RNA sequence: AGGCGGCCGCCCCCUCGCCCGUCACGCACCGCACGUUCGUGGGGAACCUGGCGCUAAACCAUUCGUAGACGACCUGCUUCUGGGUCGGGGUUUCGUACGUAGCAGAGCAGCUCCCUCGCUGCGAUCUAUUGAAAGUCAGCCCUCGACACAAGGGUUUGUC
RNA sequence: AACGAGAUUCCCACUGUCCCUACCUACUAUCCAGCGAAACCACAGCCAAGGGAACGGGCUUGGCGGAAUCAGCGGGGAAAG
RNA sequence: GUGAACAGCCUCUGGCAUGUUGGAACAAUGUAGGUAAGGGAAGUCGGCAAGCCGGAUCCGUAACUUCGGGAUAAGGAUUG
RNA sequence: GUGGAGCCGCCGCAGGUGCAGAUCUUGGUGGUAGUAGCAAAUAUUCAAACGAGAACUUUGAAGGCCGAAGUGGAGAAGGG
């Protein structure tokens, strides 16, 4: 009775299901809520963690002795090829909630949407989408798939825009595109619905959607840590070494007139792989990645302006585990949840905040590109045969 | 149902891999066996005795990296079992395996 | 939670689709209950049945390792940007391989041109070849060089 | 004095005893082929309050209540011996 | 063989199939063995448990004493 | 319906006279449950042969252990 030493609870109570999560994707649980005064735009963009390196740069902050000094910081990277959209659909507001309206796909749809929508791709016929797509060039089907717009335009009140990713243009194996579902936050429902009816299967970048030194959510599913016990899922303090029958265990799991174990106490289960939201993630830069041929490929990755150096920010060695980026990417200030070549959506923030430390201007001045295959030390494979010099790799000539 | 012969480099270093110490070499046999039921295409693989002292040639926890090995696909007799087809793979030795590649000898 | 409703143009058709009066018949089943509707209700199963339409997808096995105690989960499997195995690069780890060469080497022994670097042998090490050798995805990166391989199975699933 | 697998207090040295935990290895646990018990058992098995042999699982009044199960777990069965 | 040694470790003669089962996997909790930055008993009823020290050679050794001891005191130096 | 050689009514007679309990006695069968388990002493592998049939038998080959205070060679008691 009365433990004679206060201490807090360990773990929190608002995450209590640790359970594996029903999806891979990281769900939006709720969109910025909008006023139709804004201009026309997206909210949410999917990606895929590379790596993490780190960064130099010149912090501005009057009064902290951070001020006019050279800081490092710890970046991810997230390599985003354009989404390209395919669907529209509309929500009717209801005493219930949102429920959808109708959906409207795209004239024809892509190699990569079509193999999201099997369990098989080998096996299937690849039927989907067929009968589908000639409703769009018969006459009696293009009179009334323009008036499940003009009714979508008339009674559903919040619209989204079903896209999905290239897949082609990434190093992973996986082949099947993510299909992600994205409230658009224009002005009238009206405006809101035809920018979407303009731009159906056609590209849309990373650029488009945010901005440089601006701040995000980031959603995703976390590392898998599999089944673990007391102590290293709830961190729970070990028993003493004298204790018999285990150390790694909570001791104590209730007292007796609640005659009943409660869901407030600690024991074991699945740790890890659980769908996390992050606040507040800065973005450093809006990468443009392996442009044209012209100049045969520009690498130009992570050249600032106190840099000016040919360089490219995968890694000397590539990224461990990934691949190779050739796309383009946003690097986010600090550790980001999932695995690598994992789907994590990152969306703008629902609150609006100053702080001081949103809205400022960051501007590098370096980014490391050595290998983190190990503890290299080169950033350049032009910088390490200019120490190195001659070897025994060419010796024929 | 060929007669084809093919030689090829296994390295073991890769196949096991994460396997405790008593175990490792007889694994390295039986990876030897789920290669050549995977390439040649047939359940039984036989292999030949000097083969099993090729790899035993270091006890069991220190398998040699990469083995040169030949893979004959021949046909059975004798009131033979549904495979009718079994492989022999023998052991080839050889002093380095550098820019050695899968050859089809004749 | 629109599954419901209003209007109009042509059409096989009625001219009794109501009230009052006339004329006279139909099971009048001989006192008797479960009568009279919704209604050609709902669900299931097959047959005779005219017309218009459709020609799939799950699960297992195999693969992967972003996942896992086991199930579950994420993926690949096109006859050629298909991915698998070898090979090659890149990266990186340790720290300079064996052999050969040396007028390098504390010295010691033998031989004789008895020889104030005479010659040879033994000899930890040292120097050169040698930022060499060895390993490196099995859960690293890029390959498309060389070999193959892929439709090959199994179990079921339909809305009067 | 010498000697104690005797009792105790301090100091140096040392260390995961602790801050504060982390990772690796073997043998299991786990899954499979085979083989396979025992303690225990009124009927059984979700709770809150009331009353009651004054601390119910069943009874009263409320809360509520879907098959079949797996790896754990030590609150309860005023658990077993 | 190593070494002070019927110690320990490794082999020959002679024995044996890993102790009443095999396979796959490498989660928790365990049992047994390690390792840990900075601090060094702050843990605990208690330095429990673990870790330090350890062989030999050359020095160098106090209080106390039943003059025998203590004493491998303690404290250093070295080792191919 | 099975069964295959005995049986009952009435009037009197006589009892080792009727079960749910005794942590009853003896016998049988569950649930737990295809569960706990088959984890002390480092280790198995390839081919072959005989066979209806081989992780375990034998034979060869490789890799290991015991390591002469033995998992080796003979005895005493005991067994038979
Ligand atoms: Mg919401
Ligand atoms: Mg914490």
């Amino acid at each position: 009775s009365h433990r004679k030493f206060s201490a807090p609870r360990h773990g929190s109570l608002g995450f209590l299901p640790r359970k594996r999560s029903s999806r891979h994707r990281g769900k939006v649980k709720s969109f910025p809520k909008d006023d139709p005064s804004k201009p026309v735009h997206l909210t949410a963009f999917l990606g895929y963690k590379a790596g993490m390196t780190h960064i130099v740069r010149e912090v501005d902050r009057p009064g902290s002795k951070v001020n006019k000094k050279e800081v490092v910081e710890a970046v991810t990277i997230v390599e985003t090829p354009p989404m390209v959209v395919v669907g529209i659909v509309g929500y009717v507001e209801t005493p219930r909630g949102l429920r959808t309206f109708k959906t409207v796909f795209a004239e024809h749809i892509s190699d990569e949407c079509k193999r999201r929508f099997y369990k098989n791709w080998h096996k299937s016929k690849k039927k989907a989408f067929t009968k589908y797509c000639k409703k769009w060039q018969d006459e009696d089907g293009k009179k009334q798939l323009e008036k499940d717009f003009s009714s979508m335009k008339k009674y559903c009140q919040v619209i989204r825009v079903i896209a999905h990713t290239q897949m082609r243009l990434l190093p992973l194996r996986q082949k099947k595109a993510h299909l992600m579902e994205i409230q658009v936050n224009g002005g009238t429902v009206a405006e809101k619905l035809d920018w979407a009816r303009e731009r159906l299967e056609q590209q849309v970048p990373v650029n488009q959607v945010f901005g440089q030194d601006e701040m995000i959510d980031v959603i995703g599913v976390t590392k898998g840590k599999g089944y673990k016990g007391v102590t290293s899922r709830w961190h729970t303090k070990k028993l003493p070494r004298k204790t018999h029958r285990g150390l790694r265990k909570v001791a104590c799991i209730g007292a007796w007139h609640p005659a009943r174990v409660a869901f407030s106490v600690a024991r074991a289960g699945q740790k890890g792989y659980h769908h996390r939201t992050e606040i507040n993630k800065k973005i450093y830069k809006i990468g443009q990645g392996y442009l044209i041929k012209d100049g045969k490929l520009i690498k130009n990755n992570a050249s600032t302006d106190y840099d000016l150096s040919d360089k490219s920010i995968n890694p000397l060695g590539g990224f461990v585990h990934y691949g190779e980026v050739t796309n383009d990417f946003v690097m986010l200030k600090g550790c980001v949840v999932g695995t690598k070549k994992r789907v994590l959506t990152l969306r703008k923030s629902l609150l609006v905040q100053t702080k001081r430390r949103a809205l400022e201007k960051i501007d590098l001045k370096f980014i490391d590109t050595t290998s983190k295959f190990g503890h290299g030390r080169f950033q350049t494979m032009e910088e390490k045969k200019a120490f190195m010099g001659p070897l025994k790799k060419d010796r024929i000539a | 149902n060929e007669v084809v012969t093919r030689e090829y480099t296994i390295n073991i270093h890769k196949r096991i891999h994460g396997v405790g110490f008593k175990k490792r070499a007889p694994r390295a046999l039986k990876e030897i066996r789920k290669f050549a039921m995977k390439e040649m295409g047939t359940p039984d693989v036989r292999i030949d005795t000097r083969l099993n002292k090729a790899v035993w040639a270091k006890g069991i926890r220190n398998v040699p990296y990469r083995i040169r090995v030949r893979l004959s696909r021949k046909r059975n007799e004798d009131e033979d079992s549904p495979n009718k087809l079994y492989t022999l793979v023998t052991y080839v030795p050889v002093t380095t395996f550098k820019n050695l590649q899968t050859v089809n000898v004749d």
